[PDB]
RNA sequence: AGUGGUAAUGCGAAACACUGCCAGGUAACAAAUCAAUCCUCCCACGGUGAGCUUUCUUUUCACCAUAAUCCACCUUGGGCCUUUUACCGCGUUGUUCGGAGCGGGGGCUCAAGAUUGAAAAAUGCAGCUCUACGUACUGUUGUGAGUUCUGCGCAUUAACGCAAAAACCUGGGGUGU
RNA sequence: CCCAACUGCAGACCGUACUCAUCACCGCAUCAGGUCCCCAAGCAUAGAAUGCUCUGGUACAUAGAGAAAGGUACACUCAGGGAAGUCGGCAAAAUAGAUGCGUAAGUUCGCAAGAAGCAUUGGCUCUGAGGGCAAAAAUUGCCAACUCAGAACUGCUUACGGCGGGGAAUCCAACUGUAUAAUUAAAACAUAGGUUUGUG
RNA sequence: AGCAAAGAUCUAACGGAGAUAUACUCAACAUGCAACGUUGGAUACUGGAGCGGGGAAGGAUUUCGUGCCAACGGCACUCGUACACGAGUUGUUCGGAAACUGAGCACAACGUUAUAUCGUUUUGUUAGGAAAGUGAAGGUGGUCGGCCAUAACUGAAAAGGGGCAACAGAGAACCUGGGAUUAUAUUCCAAAAAGAAAUUGCAUGUGGG
RNA sequence: CGGGGAAACCCAGGUGGAGGCCUGUAGCGAUGCUGACGUGCAAAUCGCUCGUAUGAUUUGGGUAUCGGAGCGAAAGACUCA
């Protein structure tokens, strides 16, 4: 709805900026181990009920 | 291929609905690349898109059958369906005739026809 | 309403002439006659379509005193003391327009308060 | 008719709340909000809790 | 428009754009974005062109 | 906003500092002389049509006269 | 140092200016019945466009808009004043009222509207006409039905009696003296 | 120094997208379950019943081809008989709106009662009543919105939807109400009424 | 086994790799079937207690455009609430807070407890309980025509400490028009603000005591 | 308002709109089919029928009462399957 605290606004707001994909180029260093992501977030699988 | 954009800005600049706007099936090529109010408002302007007339929903078989009605004619015991005191309500009747009585007996107070004496004793009784 | 009507009186309703008088109807037949199509035997009829077909008191091709055309030079005039809509010939006129097959190319449109014209689209 | 939603974030028809359906220049319905009224200036509730005459009904800032 | 600091009002976005851009703000609409950021629009004096601050940044 | 009665009353509206623009009206019946002050809209309804012009000539020297008209939607 | 009207109570460009203390009112609440506002629906008037036409249909459908905010002030429901005193009368659809002042005659007020205007045509919509999201013009009833806004409360069935406070408003008393 | 009408300047913070559900929430899921509020058109009709329709929305829930047996249905009929079926009229049938008449025993006199049981109902063309506001005004003008009764004439294949079957007794609890979410809604529980006890 | 409630789809033209896909001596049927999106047209349905238009709780980018089809949307997909990329939420007045009280909560104080993580704490109201830091009137001495107002001593009068708890109660100053969006608007619109207002704080000037 | 009566009082026609009244939507329940389903749409649902629907009525948000305890128109029912 309309009303969220700014608190709870600026938690969703972090997720947003975490539900991106590793970059390509993090697939080309030396002593690499990071393929994908295994923390994509999809907001109808898992719920973060902030 | 995919004109659903200006489709869907084709109805809340004509302001009426998807069944009702019709986009020219023949400029699919002109109308595809608007992309902008600006440009659906071109369109429209040119003919392509047009807002259609609704449909009819006609009442001259209503008012033909209130015409009968007026004289009585779809009013009997059988097509009577609903109680006699909800079609008319004994109270209104009661109503409406005790407001002629006294409206009458006003009217017939001030123009000195009866006395004061006379009012009240048919006040009473109406 | 105050009275009940009959089914017998649908012969002759009231028409509620006018106080004043004189309501006057042009219809421009302009288009159509000079550029081809309406000649000088179908703009006679259409003289005559309302002269027969307009109603007056709920009864048709009636009309005495109270609807006069007189065919001025391409216009038709209905002058009338009777309340008729303006609305009313421009339906009277596209029944004698789709009877000869001319509501494809023909349109009648408002120009002024009391006047219509015959236009191509 | 023409249906019509709340515009002021409240959707609760509570005594407050009261609203107008008007008609716009625009030719539509919206629905604008009717003020609360008050009672009026009154005499006392032990002398008989009667509306005083001379003295209008105002509410909070119109008072 | 700018990406301000989210911790500043709308008066002090005001006088900060007229210390930084030798221009007048009348009207500061901010809003925190569902980024996190807050984004500002400023609408100028009329005695200052748009286009004219805009290319002294350089956008 | 408000509404003017008199001539005299209009001289000395236009004769403020506040009154950026009076708006000149021309309706089919009078004219109507809208002063755009910073708080209200002062307007001044002269039925005569030859009076009205009379008034005009009036608030020439350093008040902004604007001839109302129907602004397209290509102005914009 | 406010001021008119026997009186109900009136008069606001800037003194009818201020509030230790006090007392009221507002906020502040309530059925059903009847009457019912904005608005909706219908009908009636017409204008513009559209749809139908072998026949019929003075025809069917769409549209016909007016926001806040001011300003000036005809109704129909409350309260009251003054004058005549009346004890049968006035009044409601309805369970009632009157010498503790009915009814008439004149009024003062309050509440809900109506009306003229400023806004506001400059806007809106639908048409259409002319050599490009272009222009010039043309149009803007109802003793019908439904409406809880209101009338409306010391106001409901009741061994049911229907929150509070901030904020505000007026007075008393004082100052101005 | 007080005040009026005006003017001059400034008016900070957070929320604001989208959803609110036969896909956006909860049930492990895009689950026939659940989930608070506002607006609410036409016709039939007593009508927020029910049936259909303009506006808005939709054609999305695996489809195609297609007479088995057997199923399941918010699907029907069935001659003669008419509960003989069965633990049991379970299931179906039947009754049905409205108006006029009529109605028993019992009774706490309030009811029982829509007791029971009879009759009428269309379409059409008319005739009567039931009113307003504008000038023996006990009468001349004009006009809306409906409802009921009567009358000829004419037709029925008894023909949408919606809508009690009824009666005679026995047991139990007075009544409306509550109540084992997910096998028991009862005669249980509550109830008013009655009594008792403790207590200044 | 099944993918059987919520009636239902048909047509042509385009789009698309998804066709009209053939070793001979074959005219076509009998050797490329099925299935997708969009617009037009036809046919229906929901039927205003709506597969309508907005809100709370809940969710938190599902919104929007553009690409795109590996896996997902139990059939299908060229579609998607999928995936990738880029955007998108504008307020003096709207909702909240600042700033109300209610059912209640329990900080301070006091008591208890081996132990505070316990109790009391609205029946007008804390605490064996000196919780008012505000200030009438006057005195002191720079200001405005015996009234004000502005600065520092003395002292009438106010018992009963703080803070929470309502996005449906109280309170609350803005309304239309817009050609202003791909997506936001009673929020954006700048000199003819499309405009018309209301309100708060502070200040000049004019005028009045 | 009318009628009867010497009186006590009776008799009739309206008005009125009372009720843990009745039929019946929504809502709130869940009687019967011992129907469908029973590796379901569903760890309790679907269908028709049924109870009630101005009241001891339904419901949102807020608050307050719990583990040998809470709350209970009482079924050892309910206290996050
Ligand atoms: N004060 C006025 C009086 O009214 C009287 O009028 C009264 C009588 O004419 C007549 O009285 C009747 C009467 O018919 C008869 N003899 C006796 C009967 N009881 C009365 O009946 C009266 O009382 C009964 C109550 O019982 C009421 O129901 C009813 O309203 C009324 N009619 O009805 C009238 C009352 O309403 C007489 N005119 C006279 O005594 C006198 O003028
Ligand atoms: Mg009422
Ligand atoms: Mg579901
Ligand atoms: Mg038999
Ligand atoms: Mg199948
Ligand atoms: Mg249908
Ligand atoms: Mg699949
Ligand atoms: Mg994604
Ligand atoms: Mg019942
Ligand atoms: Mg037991």
């Amino acid at each position: 709805g309309r009303f969220k605290p700014l608190a709870v606004k600026k938690k969703y707001a972090k997720k947003m900026n975490q539900n991106k994909p590793v970059p390509y180029w993090i697939r080309l260093r030396t002593g690499n181990r990071i393929k994908w992501n295994e923390k994509r977030r999809h907001w109808r699988r898992t719920k973060l009920n902030y | 291929v995919s004109l659903k954009l200006q489709a869907r800005l084709a109805s809340s600049i004509l302001g009426c609905g998807r069944a009702r706007v019709w986009l020219d099936p023949n400029e699919a090529v002109e109308i595809q690349n608007a992309n902008s109010r600006k440009s659906v408002r071109k369109l429209i302007k040119d003919g392509f898109i047009i807002r259609k007339p609704v449909k009819v929903h006609s009442r001259a078989r209503w008012r033909k059958m209130k015409e009968a009605k007026d004289m009585g004619r779809h009013n009997g015991v059988g097509r009577r369906e609903g109680s006699r005191e909800a079609r008319m309500p004994s109270k209104e009747l009661w109503m409406r005739r005790l407001r002629i009585l006294r409206r009458l007996l006003r009217k017939y107070r001030a123009d000195k026809k009866i006395d004061r004496h006379v009012y009240r004793d048919l006040y009473v009784r109406a | 309403v105050a009275v009940r009507a009959k089914v017998g009186s649908r012969s002759y309703v009231r028409q509620k002439q006018l106080a004043k008088g004189k309501k006057v109807f042009k219809i421009d037949c302009s288009i159509p006659a000079a550029d081809g199509i309406f000649s000088e035997d179908v703009l006679g009829n259409f003289e005559q379509f309302f002269q027969d077909n307009t109603k007056l008191n709920g009864r048709k091709g009636k009309l005495s005193d109270k609807v006069r055309l007189s065919m001025n030079d391409n216009v038709l005039t209905i002058s009338t003391t009777m309340a008729y809509r303006k609305k009313y010939f421009k339906y009277l006129t596209k029944k004698f327009l789709k009877k000869k097959d001319l509501r494809d190319w023909i349109r009648i449109l408002a120009t002024g308060k009391g006047t219509y014209q015959l236009k191509y689209f | 008719c023409p249906r019509v939603q709340y515009r002021r974030r409240m959707h609760y028809a509570t005594r407050g709340n009261r609203m107008k359906m008007v008609r716009t220049p625009g030719n539509k319905l919206v629905m604008q909000k009717r003020a609360k009224r008050s009672q009026g200036i009154h005499t006392p509730w032990v002398l008989g809790h009667k509306r005083l005459g001379g003295t209008k009904a105002l509410r909070h800032i119109d008072a | 428009t700018f990406i301000v600091d989210s911790r500043a009002n709308k008066t002090e976005i005001k006088k900060a754009m007229r210390k930084l851009y030798q221009v007048k703000a009348v009207k500061v609409n901010t809003l925190i974005r569902p980024d996190g950021l807050k984004k500002a629009y400023i609408r100028l004096s009329a005695a200052h062109d748009a286009l004219d601050t805009a290319n002294k940044i350089g956008l | 906003p408000r509404e003017i009665k008199t001539l005299k009353e209009f001289l000395a509206i236009c004769s403020r500092k506040d009154a950026r623009c009076v708006k000149v009206k021309h309706n089919p019946s009078a004219t109507k002389f809208k002063v755009r002050c910073s708080r209200y809209l002062y307007t001044l309804v002269v039925n005569d049509k030859k009076k009205a012009d009379k008034i005009e000539r009036s608030i020439h020297p350093s008040v902004k006269k604007i001839a109302v008209t129907a602004r397209s939607h290509a102005k914009t």
